């Protein structure tokens, strides 16, 4: 027959018969390269701990969405506040000293 | 000199550190725990095994009647029957013909066979970890065994070691144990008195020569049908015997953390867990003045190849200029890079091999040379082979583990975000300043 068993990093003991016991360790052979591309860190750090990589990764997916959409707010709220406050009001004028410096 | 420590309870692993004195040269520290015994208070509460159901002669006062008596042994049962008129090889065995009255007799003992097939009942308390040592200082190897409470200060010439509490408090056994020719079980055995028939512990005494045997075997007397004398009883089957059809796989297996379960005394040897604050107050004779020991002058740590895994898969090589021969301890300044070596030879101009072993994926620690911290930069490739045969000597870390080429894409894409938020940030200030201005 054959059967499988998992390893971690803390060990495992088996007996097979009258056997002295035989312990086995696992070390941290992942699949790809953590010094390679991203892609191959991801695949590596995956296979190690996917749980943590999961949550890293949707940690910087959060913060390059909230901050893209944070700094993109700031910039449109000023350029709102720079175009309507005289800029937009009606039968005014606004030359290019004062439009061109920020708008469009 | 007073060095408080935190040694991995891991049987066999070396645990390296380096204790400065000022004005004194480095002393190389190593301690190993040799072995480790988890000792229980014990208390035995009875025996038990096979019951021998002992059935005396019957008794036929058999023209009149019987009176059935109160007696010491185990599981006394008694019967008087009505009239019975038995036979044996002989043909009638009294006179009257239903005036027969027959007595029943049916007891316990203890079989012949349970000085060897036998089981011990025990309640164990709170277990004590004791340790063995192997403290290397100098060149000066000191054995010696100390209790882990904290207090105790086991000792074997004059290093006066105190084994600080253990950080986790384990105990492989339950409180209540059964050992049965060296096998150990965790059982909740009926306390002394409270027999079960057919359950383990249904006859109980406080040892196999104990004349106070207590026991509860369901024996039931039956009315004789037969003519010939017999006395027929039906019983509940051996406790002892069913338990061991249901015990289970022992404790010797089913154990955490990697025991050994012993027996005489009941022990639980090698076990894997937690952390001892180790004190160690060193004799002053062994330090030496920092003037006898060599002077570094300069050194530089180059690292060959280097891979992450349980053994010394790692190599160092470093050039040093010492103005005198004599030997160095050498340390890493790190937590997950330990090295093979504790002294070496340095003869002027140089360059000697240090093996390390890492969790982390970066030759990123310092060394020392008696002295002179170097630090090492390389990249350290995850190991091919996938199983070994022996315990990882370093823990895993976080800051360790993670890689320098993630941590910047990491920094890139959380600082690319905070300063995306700060030039929004200064915008907005700037903004509204000129709309202030504005009105």
């Amino acid at each position: 027959t054959s059967r499988n068993f998992s390893v971690g990093r803390e060990g495992l003991e088996y007996v097979w018969g009258n056997h002295e016991p035989v312990r086995v360790w696992a070390q941290e052979s992942a699949p790809g390269d953590p010094h390679g591309w991203p892609h191959e860190i991801i695949i590596h750090y995956y296979h190690r701990h996917p749980v943590y990589t999961v949550i890293v990764l949707c940690g910087v997916a959060l913060a390059i969405l909230v901050g893209t959409a944070s700094s993109a707010a700031c910039i449109a709220k000023a350029r709102r506040d720079c175009l309507t406050p005289y800029a937009l009001a009606p039968n005014a004028t606004v030359p290019t000293a004062l439009a061109v410096l920020c708008c469009i | 000199f007073e060095h408080a420590t935190t040694v991995p309870n891991v049987p066999g692993i070396p645990y390296k550190a380096l204790v400065e004195r000022a004005g004194y040269a480095p002393l190389n520290l190593e301690i190993t725990v040799v072995s480790s015994e988890l000792t229980p208070s014990t208390n035995k509460e009875y025996v038990t095994c096979k019951f021998h159901t002992v059935i005396p002669s019957p008794q036929v006062k058999c023209c009149g009647s019987l009176e059935c008596k109160a007696s010491s042994k185990a599981d006394y049962t008694c019967r008087v029957f009505g009239g019975v008129y038995p036979f044996m090889w002989g043909g009638a065995q009294c006179f009257c013909d239903s005036e027969n009255t027959q007595l029943s007799e049916a007891y316990v003992e203890f079989a012949p066979d349970c000085t060897i097939d036998h089981a011990v009942a025990l309640k164990v308390h709170t277990a004590a970890l004791k340790v063995g040592l192997r403290i290397v200082y100098g060149n000066t190897t000191a054995h010696l065994d100390t209790f882990v409470n904290g207090v105790t200060p086991g000792s074997s010439r004059d290093l006066k070691v105190i084994a600080g509490p253990i950080s986790a408090a384990f105990s492989p056994f339950d409180h209540k144990v059964v050992i049965r020719k060296g096998l150990v079980y965790n059982y909740d055995f009926p306390e002394y008195g409270a027999m079960k028939p057919g359950a383990f512990g249904d006859i109980q005494a406080s040892s196999l020569y104990a004349t106070d045997i207590v026991a509860r075997t369901d024996i039931r007397l039956l009315k004789p049908s037969v003519k010939n004398i017999h006395v027929p009883y039906t019983q509940a089957v051996s406790g002892y015997e069913m338990w061991k059809n249901n015990s289970g796989r022992p404790l010797q297996e089913t154990a955490p953390f990697g025991c050994k379960i012993e027996v005489e005394p009941l022990r639980a040897s090698n076990c894997a867990y937690g952390h001892i604050p180790i004190s160690i107050d060193i004799p002053d004779a062994a330090f030496v003045r920092s003037s006898e020991s060599p002077t570094i002058l300069e050194v530089s740590c180059t690292v060959a190849d280097c891979i992450y895994s349980a053994d010394f898969g790692g190599s160092l090589t470093l050039q040093y200029k010492a103005d005198r021969e004599g030997h160095c301890p050498v340390h890493s300044h790190s937590t997950t890079a330990v090295l093979k070596e504790a002294t070496t030879h340095v003869t002027a101009t140089g360059s000697i091999t240090l093996h390390f072993s890492t969790s982390s994926p970066q030759a990123n620690f310092i060394v020392s040379l008696c002295g002179k911290k170097t630090t090492c930069n390389a990249e350290c490739k995850p190991p091919a082979d996938h199983i070994i045969g022996e315990p990882h000597k370093v823990d895993q870390e976080f800051q360790a583990a993670v890689s320098k080429t993630s941590w910047n894409w990491l920094l890139a894409l959380f600082g690319g975000a905070s300063s995306l938020i700060v030039v929004g940030l200064i915008v907005l200030v700037c903004s509204s300043m000129l709309i202030n201005t504005r009105r």
